[PDB]
C-alpha cells in the first residue's frame, strides 16, 4: 500500500 | 516482462512497483492491465 510520488531521472 | 518504458523496482513493501521514466508514472498493478 501507499503509492510513491514519482520523479526518477 | 512489462510495457516499454516501465521499470520494475522491488520495494520493501514486498512489492515490485512499476515505474515509467518517460511519462513520470508509478503503478502497483501491471500497466498492461491499466493503459
Amino acid at each position: 500500500t501507499a503509492p510513491p510520488e514519482y520523479m526518477e531521472a | 516482462f512489462l510495457p516499454k518504458g516501465w521499470e520494475v523496482r522491488h520495494a520493501p513493501n514486498g512489492r515490485p512497483f512499476f515505474i515509467d521514466h518517460n511519462t513520470k508514472t508509478t503503478t502497483w498493478e501491471d500497466p498492461r492491465l491499466k493503459i
